């Protein structure tokens, strides 16, 4: 036994960033994108969803890079100065933007990052922040159960295998700069890298399209292709 | 193979789920009224059955002291001993595949996504059946709100031959009447709400269709007998009463 | 936050026999409640509180 | 006087009856689903008021997983916790006997000898009342098959001035509102059947009369609260459904 | 509960402030002409009192000696001791909260902010009142330039129910009839000006509403007494003399 298993492991098999969200942010006069909400998951993306999905359970570390490309929209000759962005992290409870302006900016406890158009992609880490002792990516269950003594079906009604309804918050993304007058439109890549990670209850990878965060299954349900049954 | 003695309740390969032994962690732990051998209703086995599906604990809401503990107390723990009976003649053939699955999120049968209704999703003792192919359901004023399984796609978008991964035991009439699961507790948390959340689901396939002699229609039954291991409860309030409808 | 999964429980006060008074007695009185944290408490990721705003 | 702890209830002299705390004696024992104090239904002391009595286990067959171990099982024993509370003014007067007896059998209300039914018999909860005279059932056609405790012979031939040979407690308001009495398992078996034997029966009789200033009618809450100890259940079977129409 | 000597004043649960006595750092420390009770006005608490709230060292400005070691010398520190009495009889029922809080700073009531005058801010041994609502001063020609306190505020724009954060003791008149707190000195100096400086704010609240039988009105009296301990001044010279119109 000389050929090893390195590239084989599970913190190697998750060693690579993938793009987990494409996030548009618009600055222009203030039916708007001046910030932008967007939710933290990787369902929204399929290779790493599939990848994580080959286990039932996991715990690792994150680390969050994020790659900002700018551009101008019909412009003639209108320019623009180096734009600022910020990223900010609401974690459940915590209030949302309701503008590009509005006092949450002001991340007083929030962590945020604010990132210098054209330098680096700006990365972070975050360590394992999950409630249990472990992620579940499958969860066979409700939130709440119906009751005999609930006055209406609503009380009890959940969605099935939905644990909570904010998982870890959002990320709100603004372009820090005032409105130029000419319009610049950016879109920010947030790419998601597992590290240090151990995995539990390795289950069957998935065989059809994704259908939603869930299980579900609704076209393109014939994979196998035709093949002889003594053709080699 | 040997004696399988629980409790007050005993049966005549068996294969430990992950190489696992169920294992306690003031919580409440009967050791008699819950550990023992309890059989859900026999299902019939046919040459036009596509397979049949129950999920853990939830097949055990209804069966003595164990799901009475379940409702009355908060969050509870329990490993199980799932048993698979199905004898036939030497002269059937067939191939069951009983699976193991943590965590068996099934598909819905509506474009909504996770829209299936409690009570269609905690289908009790009686379990539920896979289907040939994915009906779509188009009561669009009554949504059933139920499961849509797939057998070759496990219910869950995956290819079943790959559900061998899952801690799994064939029965091959050929050679043995029997399987014998024995799954411990596994969960995210050391212990978990059992009215909301399923830990387990058992899937019976027939990968082999049914057949005896030269005979048009053969059934055979097919008897589940479950036993928790090492069950323990806590939070002690009033008692649960789920809207089964 | 609100959250059904991490739902917390429920607490309720009854009248375990009555309130007994004598004559020339206030026949009403009234019971304050104080709420309080333990030794084994903890919280975890920190964040921006909801009830402060600031017009902008 | 102290805390009061047991299981998940805390209740802020207590006599051990006949010196013997309850202990155990493979028997199935919740040492937390059945250890804790149940409050029944509190009845009210009025000036009018000739005394109440309960029947243990019988009072406690509705009572959370207690009552589900002693229908699932065939025979169990269990010693008990009983707490009187009654609540008082300065300016109340009055004294409650509340007495233990082993085997309080009861006299019957019609000629006929030993037979007041099983319905009748296990009031449950809600108990029973003590009258001041001897009324004779007079419905031949449907009799009632019920009790007619008396007063001052205590429902069974005796006079209720010797009763402080079982064990008792005198709840005095103008020196204590609450009595508490620990019993152990007393019967002629080491185990036996609580659905068909009560082990216990508690009775309150108003030895004093209540009075408050000069009002003319006062009534006061009288509350029980009863702790299984040390319960232990064996012969797990289906469950029993008594009849009590 | 016990004796309680200082200098040549003694009276008959007491909460020391932050767990520290008071205590000291040529400061001039008068032992005796400033270590004793000085008694306050007696307030009249009814049914329709809002609160009451004095200002440390303020309202010991014309206390004797100590008034004139304040008004003498340039800086000087003093702890406190705080000693709240109101008996009330077996049949009153109502509850005060007796509050010590470091830099009590008020709410003005006029829209210019920081806008309330010394004289106001400095009420003496009176104190001043709390209100049920906010009254937005509205003589412009000439301002009152004086505190607004809102007792469910706190007169600082903070719930009352969090006040127990500060030192407090609670006078529940149907278990004690007197609270006492312990202050040591606190600021950001070990010694700073108290002419214009004012260390501690004690304000009385009643939680509960006083009541007494069926009686409409009923009222009690409050007295305060305060102890200098271990004070001492520095920076002598000519006597200062505030104007307080
Ligand atoms: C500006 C600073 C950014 C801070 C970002 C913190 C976001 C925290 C999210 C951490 C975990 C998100 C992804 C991992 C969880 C998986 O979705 C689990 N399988 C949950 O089902």
């Amino acid at each position: 036994q000389r050929r090893s298993r390195s590239e084989s492991t599970i913190e190697s098999f998750f060693a690579r960033g993938a793009c987990v969200a494409i996030i548009e942010v618009d600055n222009e006069e203030p039916a708007q994108k001046l910030f932008a909400m967007w939710r933290i998951t990787y369902k929204d993306t399929v290779q790493l969803r599939r990848k994580l999905e080959f286990f039932t359970y996991s715990r690792f570390d994150m680390e969050l890079t994020f790659v900002v490309t700018a551009n101008f929209t019909n412009t003639n000759n209108g320019h623009a100065l180096n734009q600022v962005y910020q990223i900010m992290y609401i974690p459940p409870g915590a209030p949302t933007p309701k503008s590009w302006d509005d006092y949450t900016w002001q991340t007083s406890s929030n962590p945020s990052i604010f990132y210098t158009y054209g330098a680096a992609p700006a990365r972070i880490s975050v360590p394992y922040v999950g409630l249990a002792n472990a992620y579940s990516h499958f969860y066979d269950g409700f939130a709440k159960v119906p009751l005999k003594t609930d006055a209406n079906d609503q009380i009890g009604d959940s969605l099935y295998s939905a644990m909570t309804v904010d998982d870890f918050g959002v990320l709100a993304i603004r372009v820090v700069n005032d409105h130029n007058p000419t319009k610049v439109t950016s879109k920010v890549r947030i790419y998601m890298k597992p590290k240090h990670v151990r995995v539990w209850c390795p289950r069957p990878p998935r065989a059809v399209p994704y259908y939603g965060p869930g299980v579900d299954y609704k076209d393109n349900l014939n994979p196998l292709s035709e093949k002889g049954l003594t053709t080699y | 193979v040997l004696q399988l003695t629980i409790g007050n309740s005993t049966i005549t390969n068996s294969v430990v789920a992950y190489g696992r032994w169920p294992e306690f962690i003031q919580p409440t732990e009967p050791d008699v009224a819950t550990c023992r051998f309890y059989t859900l209703d026999t299902v019939m086995w046919g040459k036009e059955s596509k397979g049949w599906w129950w999920k853990l604990p939830d097949a055990l809401r209804d069966m003595g002291l164990f799901g009475q503990n379940m409702y009355y107390h908060y969050l509870g723990r329990s490993g199980y001993t799932v048993h698979v009976q199905c004898n036939a003649s030497k002269f059937h053939q067939g191939a069951l595949g009983v699976f193991a699955i943590p965590e068996y999120c099934l598909a819905g049968d509506s474009d909504k996504q996770r829209y299936t209704s409690y009570a269609n999703a905690n289908p009790g003792e009686k379990g539920g059946k896979f289907y040939s192919q994915f009906n779509r359901d188009t009561a669009v004023t009554s949504p059933k709100r139920e499961f849509c399984p797939v057998d070759y796609l496990l219910g869950c978008g995956v290819l079943l031959g790959n559900a061998f991964v899952y801690p799994h035991q064939i029965i091959n009439l050929r050679t043995n009447n029997s399987a014998t699961i024995v799954l411990p507790y596994v969960n995210a948390m050391a212990i978990d709400s059992m009215v909301k959340h399923n830990n387990w689901g058992i899937a019976i396939l027939p990968l082999s269709p049914l057949d005896f002699a030269q005979e048009s229609s053969v059934e055979i039954p097919i008897t589940v007998t479950i036993a928790p291991m090492c069950s323990e409860f806590n939070g002690l309030r009033n008692v649960t009463a789920p809207k089964f409808q | 936050t609100q959250d059904s999964f991490t739902e917390g429980g429920y607490i309720s006060m009854f009248y375990q026999t009555r309130i007994v008074v004598p004559l020339s007695t206030p026949k009403s009185m009234s019971m304050l409640g104080f709420v309080s944290a333990c030794n084994d408490f903890s919280v975890r990721l920190l964040r921006d509180t909801t009830h402060i705003s600031q017009s902008a």
